[PDB]
């Protein structure tokens, strides 16, 4: 499951790309959960998911960025 | 003068009217596209900075940074969201700048900016796009033309 959510935030973004859709659920509790201390843990990945967040925001400005797992 | 382009573009589609995927015809479009690199680069640049420009305004971010009672993202203003989102030539910037007009303190209505052009683009453009699309569709190579 760490791993499809890691995918897809990379090249895509929930509410982000385009809100998660109203559709299960499962994708919305992830939704929901997505913000962590820390996230990758148990998959193998990290600084990746910084890097992926300095992609976006990056017409994202700082702020909203932080404003998801931020730190 | 619009209009007129369009008309140029759409009498240059025609020639060609087909033909082999590698043809006499196409060969020399091609060395007349290659001979102007520098004109229809101008050309290109500018119907991008006009659709980039509209899709700018049209997102949230850059609503968010210059906020206002009545509009505008005054002359600074505009230009420092404009730099948040990080994409476009200096020069290309000012230009926008300019193009855009300033109202007693740099102030823009601007949606009426991306109306007008976007209208007029919207209908060029196309054709425009719809010639470049055939013309690389029917000869690959040549690569300058890719």
């Amino acid at each position: 499951r760490e791993k499809e959510l890691a995918r897809k935030l990379e090249f895509d973004g929930l509410y982000i790309t385009e809100q998660p859709g109203d559709d299960d659920v499962k994708g919305q509790w992830d939704r929901l959960v997505l913000n962590t201390p820390s996230f990758p843990s148990n998959y193998w990945d990290k600084f990746v998911k910084r890097k992926v967040l300095d992609k976006h925001g990056d017409i994202f400005g700082r702020e909203r960025i932080a404003e998801l797992l931020g730190m | 003068l619009l209009d007129l382009q369009k008309d140029m573009v759409v009498m240059l589609l025609s020639l060609l009217e087909g033909n082999v995927v590698n043809g006499m015809i196409a060969r020399q479009m091609v060395d007349m596209l290659v001979e102007s690199s520098s004109n229809v680069e101008m050309i290109l640049k500018f119907f991008d900075m006009f659709l980039k420009l509209k899709d700018i305004v049209g997102s949230e971010a850059f609503q968010d940074y210059v906020t206002d009672p009545r509009g505008l993202i005054s002359k600074k203003d505009f230009q420092k969201a404009m730099d948040s989102q990080k994409q476009f030539t200096g020069p290309e910037i000012q230009f926008l700048l300019s193009c855009s007009e300033a109202d007693e303190n740099e102030m823009i209505n601007f949606e009426e900016f991306a109306n007008r052009f976007q209208e007029p683009a919207r209908d060029i453009g196309f054709n425009v796009a719809v010639l470049l699309t055939n013309l690389s569709e029917h000869v690959p190579h040549d690569p300058r033309l890719r």
